[PDB]
């Protein structure tokens, strides 16, 4: 969001599914709103990370 | 007289047809809205219109406002002189339609892509508003010079039963017309032959 | 008359030196559209037609094929204006009108350019011709001038060392 990390974001998540590129694909379904966000801090910043 | 009338008839509509010929289809500002369109609506999917020129963009503007005013009122937080930048050159372009002004807008607030771009579009929208409505006001006093002559020539018709008489009446009773009143203006020598032969 | 075709050696070559030194509201306009909305203008007419009343349309191809002999005074025929309000349709029939016109400045040139070089050339045909005429030295230095097909800066500069063949005709013709 705002100073070079925003905010930080802890989860402790069970899970049926074993499988780790399955399992980081329901995050991108549930985490896209930080995706939006993983874009914006993106293209304000062409050599900062 | 008549033939004041039938010269400022011409007047209004060469003065008119050169506008039209004239129009300015502001490529810069729909560049500007068209990158804002589509910026806004990354930001309001995840919660954190074309022809700038069309007689209908007017309403498309007044509803586009109100959908930009139901999407920052979601996200009530703005400087009193970026107001005033923004209002101030509205009112000019409303006065100056030919050259409208792109005010790189002057950022004090959120550095999220709303609040930056929803900015913009606070401003490339009352833009919008100021082109488009100050268009239709010239324009519209531009038709009513002409429809005040046109019962003016209504009155030409009014005059002695000459051919070309009931021909000026035939040829001018219709309201404003960008191709035939044009194309209806170069076939009119038999007026010229007219209203010579008419009051000499 | 041999001074009266040297006389029109100079006034063609003139012509043509003063054609070829010499539009910025043809280019500049044109391709600072094409960046928002010659060769470059062929494909961007090929281009307009990929991205209207008939009236519009004669006066189009009116001032098209009048400015393309009137190379010099080229009329402005403005835009007539009765399209649509979005700012793309009428930008893409107003820019049409000046691929069309710069199209017909384009074909203007090459045929005005390669006249200037054929009737030199024709006239260098009648200046080797001046060679063969009787027997005088300028005579020879007239040839050897001239037997060189047309060129910018080589002849421009002849013009200037011709100053011998101007005594040779009174020398010669009298």
């Amino acid at each position: 969001n705002s100073d070079r990390q925003g905010r930080p974001s802890a989860f402790v998540v069970v899970s049926r599914i074993t499988h780790r590129h399955t399992l980081i694909n329901v995050l991108r379904y549930r985490f896209r709103v930080s995706r939006f966000h993983f874009l914006n801090n993106s293209i304000s910043g062409y050599g900062p990370s | 007289r008549e033939t004041q009338l039938y010269n400022e008839m011409v007047l209004w509509l060469r003065y008119h047809e050169k506008l039209t010929a004239r129009r300015p289809g502001h490529l810069p500002l729909l560049t500007r809205i068209r990158q804002d369109y589509d910026k806004l609506f990354g930001f309001v999917a995840a919660r954190p219109d074309d022809a700038v020129y069309g007689d209908d963009y007017v309403p498309r503007v007044d509803v586009f406002l109100r959908g930009l005013e139901d999407l920052a009122r979601c996200l009530c937080a703005m400087r009193a002189e970026e107001v005033n930048r923004l209002m101030d050159n509205v009112r000019d372009a409303a006065e100056r339609v030919l050259v409208y002004e792109v005010l790189d807008v002057r950022d004090p607030l959120n550095e999220d892509p709303s609040v930056l771009v929803h900015n913009r579009l606070v401003y490339l929208c009352r833009l919008a508003y100021a082109i488009s409505k100050s268009w239709q006001t010239l324009s519209h006093m531009c038709l009513d010079r002409i429809n005040s002559l046109r019962r003016r020539l209504i009155l030409a018709f009014h005059d002695r039963p000459a051919f070309a008489r009931v021909y000026a009446r035939n040829a001018l009773e219709r309201p404003v017309d960008g191709t035939t009143a044009y194309n209806l203006l170069r076939r009119l020598e038999e007026d010229f032959l007219l209203f010579r032969n008419a009051l000499r």
